[PDB]
């Protein structure tokens, strides 16, 4: 009954050796997600004469507390949302290499 | 790491000196040509 | 896993959020394991040049415990600038005007000393009293265990164990105990 | 507040050094062979 | 000058971020660092930091494995040395002699 | 010391060398004795003979092989 | 009170208590035998 | 109640979307860790 | 009731680590015994999908795929278009089993199959020394040999047990 | 043990003692030679200031320390005791144990503060504004010093000053 680690997060790992000793088997099957351990999807979130007019109404904040609000939602500080100059803009490369 | 454990047992404290790792031939040809030996 | 590469990028750099419960608990093992989390270096994936800082929260920082005399020895200091304004403080006198300061400290003492230790304390997040706002509770995702043991009281142990505990001693018959 | 007269490590006054635990036991590591020197070379 | 002595900085700072990482690992898997590298050694497992942080980026159940090999290694060591030394070797403890 | 040193010829550290357990050599290793590690040289297979000297190896316990296979012991 | 650094019961009506983490030797007969420790 | 794919996602809509993409790719055989295509000679 | 040799439970009285109870060796090499015969059905059947190998080339140590590119610093004096061995593999790896070697794994076991596809020179590499005050600088520049291996195929074979 | 009762019967006080009911140690010592209980039962330097099913055992009912003669110890392990006896005070371990208070004084609300290896008085102490520098650093003590000899699971050594 003896684990290493425990058998219920990732795989159930099994470790053996061969008869010569000069090979380690390793045997790893994925555990799954049983079912009940899942929530089900929150998929649920007029007499209307005029139509369901509705249209874009937020005006622009000025720098102040439009930076304030980004800096609280993206858990963040001003300066990373304050601008830069032409020389960083320009120094910056427009076609990065890409890997894959 | 392991160099008094390697030291205890026979082996040379640095995994890099005598041993199989290190004089076995790195490669060989896949038609079973050996390949020449290392300089090292 | 056979994720598309946006998706796959997302989940991999993605920002988890751990409570920790600060009832009766040294603020340095909570500043340490709080300073992990915000560094991000309990990641197989982390790096300097990334942002791997997942969101801490930790209650009951007004319950937090000193070992030894540290509520009177412990000194903080600080200077307004001004001439005459050094104000030195104790832990005690600190914990009482402000109860998320100790813990606050230590986290920020204990993080690197650069430019991303203020967007670490911003994700970082303290609370008093076992009051959690609603957001912050419904988005929390682990908690961590308590990192010293909580001693029990003569009063909390149980009969049984207190009869396992064998007597060691017989008094005298005539001592006025 | 706490300064050290001229430089540190030299002079009449000097900031105090303390041993390690680390240095006493690579110190006694370094006897060991020595010893195991001595007892090779007497033969 | 600092491009030329920054090539001994490399190597240090890519061994540090590889011990970070497989630091990182091993507390997630409820091991330490040294716990794993002496074990792992132990058991004649030659695999160098790099490989190590590699497999613990993208072979995580891999890496589950070696975790599990270290610590019943550990086991094994921890046992052998609470006995008197007449207890038989463990089945791990084994060394693949060569010559 | 430093001229000790070069004369027996360990002028690179952690390279083993062969000398004679001799009275003169033994007084020059007492002078040095605090710079070097010194062990007996143990044959267990005796001295190479001149077919098996390429095959030599010399390992940490201070045994000169003259057989090296670089293969596990069947046993 | 006279602050000294080896504290001496200057008569038996002296006696010694550790108070506020320091040693006094206090006495009633004799109130100039009042010592601090240092 | 048998798992058949996991999809990660920003929203609900999208990671549902990509649970899919998985089980399609995974019914397709076209899967990340698939067996490679054989490019040795025909012999 | 007290055995000699007994200590009342105090909080130093038992070590802070739980006991650890290492299974029987016969049980545990029939345990094994039977973990070896299913993976080397697997291998058999073929239940296994891409795999992954750490091998050790070029006094260094690379985890390699198929279809994968390593860059070695060194000429091995080959034409390029050549199928080559590498014989020194540590570890294979697949979705369900792994096998590790001590410290290399079969021959037999595990075959990895590489071809040269290029040969070609290091960016040139500047190493310039400066001394401060003492009229002392000197440059040099160097390129590094480099050869490009392109990993073919990674093949296990049934030989374990 | 005895107690004795004091009552004012009819302008005649009348002071009485009686004897209850005393516990005894538990059969069969591990250890039968050892000359105190603790090295009977094999507690040397196996205990802490956490054990209060041991210390409760030789305190009084207000908190006190019971006499080393009455207990049976030695010097060393009634020292050892009495220091983790207080500790254990200072970090509330004992609530049933506390100061007797005369009869009418209620104490003034006082502000909590969680503490743990006390050695020192809280209000005995002053704050330490001058750290000093590293070869010469004034060190907050935690823990006593008596406890050194204690069984050391890790490797680490225990630290005293803090
Ligand atoms: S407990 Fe043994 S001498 Fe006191
Ligand atoms: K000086
Ligand atoms: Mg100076
Ligand atoms: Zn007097």
């Amino acid at each position: 009954t003896y684990s290493p680690l425990p058998d219920d997060y990732n795989c159930n790992v099994e470790l053996a050796l061969t008869s010569d000793g000069r090979t380690i088997v390793c045997y790893h099957p994925s555990v799954d997600i049983p079912y009940e351990h899942t929530k089900p999807i929150p998929r649920p979130d007029h007499d209307q004469v005029l139509k369901t007019r509705l249209e874009e109404k937020v005006e622009h904040l000025e720098e102040g507390p439009m930076i304030e609000q980004l800096s609280k939602m993206f858990f963040t500080t001003k300066h990373r949302w304050y601008p830069h100059g032409r020389y960083h803009r320009c120094r910056k490369n427009l076609n990065p290499p890409k890997d894959r | 790491a392991g160099g008094q454990w390697r030291l205890q047992q026979g082996l040379a404290a640095n995994p890099s000196g005598y041993g199989p790792l290190t004089e076995l031939p790195d490669w060989s040809y896949a038609d079973g040509r050996p390949a020449p030996p290392m300089k090292g | 896993s056979s994720f598309s590469r946006a998706p796959q990028q997302w989940a991999t750099f993605a920002r988890i959020w751990y409570l920790l419960d600060g009832k009766m608990q040294p603020p340095g093992k909570l500043a340490a394991m709080a300073s992990i989390r915000l560094q991000g270096l309990h990641k197989p994936v982390y790096h300097a040049l990334s942002d791997c800082g997942d969101h801490v929260v930790i209650m009951n920082t007004r319950h937090i415990a000193f070992s030894g005399n540290k509520w009177e020895q412990k000194v903080y200091s600080s200077h307004t600038g001004y001439p005459g304004g050094f104000r030195q403080v104790t832990a005690a006198q600190l914990h009482l005007r402000d109860p998320v300061a100790i813990v606050k400290l230590a986290i920020y003492g204990m993080l690197p000393k650069n430019l991303h230790r203020r967007t670490m304390m911003e994700r970082l997040h303290l609370f008093p009293d076992e009051y959690i706002p609603e957001d912050i509770l419904k988005n929390l995702v682990e908690e961590l265990p308590q990192p010293r043991k909580i001693p029990k009281r003569l009063d909390e142990y149980t009969q049984e164990e207190i009869d396992a505990f064998p007597r060691l001693w017989t008094p005298p018959e005539d001592y006025r105990l | 507040r706490g300064r050290i007269p001229g430089r540190q490590w030299i002079g009449k006054h000097r900031r105090p050094r303390f041993v390690s635990l680390r240095a006493k036991q690579n110190m006694i590591r370094r006897l060991e062979i020595e010893a195991e020197n001595h007892y090779w070379l007497s033969m | 000058v600092k491009c030329t002595k920054a090539r001994y900085l490399k190597k240090k700072n890519m061994r540090t971020l590889w011990i970070n990482r497989i630091t990182a690992a091993s507390q997630e898997h409820g091991l330490k660092y040294p716990a794993l590298i002496g074990n792992l050694v132990k058991c004649q497992v030659e695999l160098n930091r790099k490989v190590l942080a590699d497999l613990a980026i993208y072979e995580p159940k891999t890496f589950k494995s070696l975790a599990a090999l270290a610590s019943r290694r550990r086991h094994e060591g921890f046992a052998a040395a609470l006995g008197d030394g007449k207890e038989p070797e463990g089945i791990f403890s084994r060394v693949v002699q060569y010559h | 010391e430093k001229d000790i040193i070069k004369m027996l010829g360990l002028e690179k550290a952690h390279t083993p060398q062969v000398h004679k357990n001799i009275p003169s050599v033994n007084a020059k290793l007492k002078v040095v004795k605090h710079l070097i590690r010194i062990k007996p040289l143990k044959l267990p297979q005796g001295l190479p003979a001149e077919e098996n000297m390429s095959n030599t190896c010399l390992k940490s316990t201070g045994e000169l092989v003259v057989q090296w296979h670089l293969k596990p012991v069947e046993q | 009170f006279k602050n000294k650094t080896v504290l001496k019961k200057r008569c038996k009506d002296c006696y010694l208590v550790k108070r506020r983490g320091r040693w006094y030797v206090y006495c009633k007969t004799h109130p100039r035998h009042k010592q601090r420790q240092m | 109640k048998k798992l058949i794919a996991e999809g990660p996602g920003e929203t609900v809509l999208v990671a549902e979307e990509e649970a899919a993409r998985v089980a399609l790719r995974k019914l397709y055989g076209f899967t990340e860790n698939r067996r490679p295509w054989n490019y040795s000679k025909p012999k | 009731s007290y055995l000699p040799g007994y200590v009342p439970k105090t909080s130093l009285s038992s070590p802070p680590w739980p006991e650890v109870v290492l299974p029987d060796p016969v049980e545990e090499t029939r345990h094994h015994a039977e973990v070896v015969k299913k993976v080397n059905e697997m291998i058999v059947t073929g239940q296994y999908g891409r795999l992954f190998a750490v091998v050790h080339f070029a006094s260094r140590q690379w985890k390699v795929t198929s279809e994968d590119l390593i860059l070695i610093g060194n000429e091995l004096d080959l034409a390029c278009g050549e199928r080559i061995r590498l014989e020194k593999v540590l570890l294979v790896g697949a979705d369900n089993f792994t096998l590790l070697g001590k410290p290399l794994l079969g021959k037999d076991l595990v075959r990895v199959e590489a071809t040269v596809i290029e040969k070609t020179e290091s960016w040139p590499r500047i190493i310039m020394r400066f001394r401060k005050r003492k009229n002392f600088k000197k440059k040099r520049i160097v390129t590094t040999p480099q050869t490009v291996l392109r990993i073919n195929s990674i093949e296990i074979a049934p030989c374990l047990l | 043990f005895r107690e004795v009762v004091e009552t004012q019967e009819g302008k005649t006080t009348i002071i009485e003692g009686r004897i209850t009911a005393t516990p005894k140690e538990s059969p069969n010592p591990p250890n039968p030679s050892g000359q105190c209980p603790i090295c009977r039962w094999n507690l040397k330097h196996k205990y802490n200031y956490d054990d209060v099913l041991l210390l409760s055992q030789f305190i009084r009912p207000h908190g006190g320390m019971l006499p080393r003669k009455i207990t049976g110890l030695c010097q060393e392990e009634h020292r050892k005791i009495e220091e983790c006896v207080k500790m254990a005070h200072r970090a509330g371990l004992l609530p049933n144990h506390r100061p007797r208070l005369p009869e009418g004084v209620v104490p003034k609300s006082k502000p909590q503060l969680n503490r743990y290896l006390t050695r020192w008085a809280p209000g005995s102490v002053k704050p330490i504004y001058k750290k000093g520098p590293r070869w010469n650093r004034v060190r907050m003590p935690v823990g006593s010093p008596l406890l050194r000899d204690n069984v050391c699971y890790s490797r680490t050594p225990w630290k005293l000053y803090h």
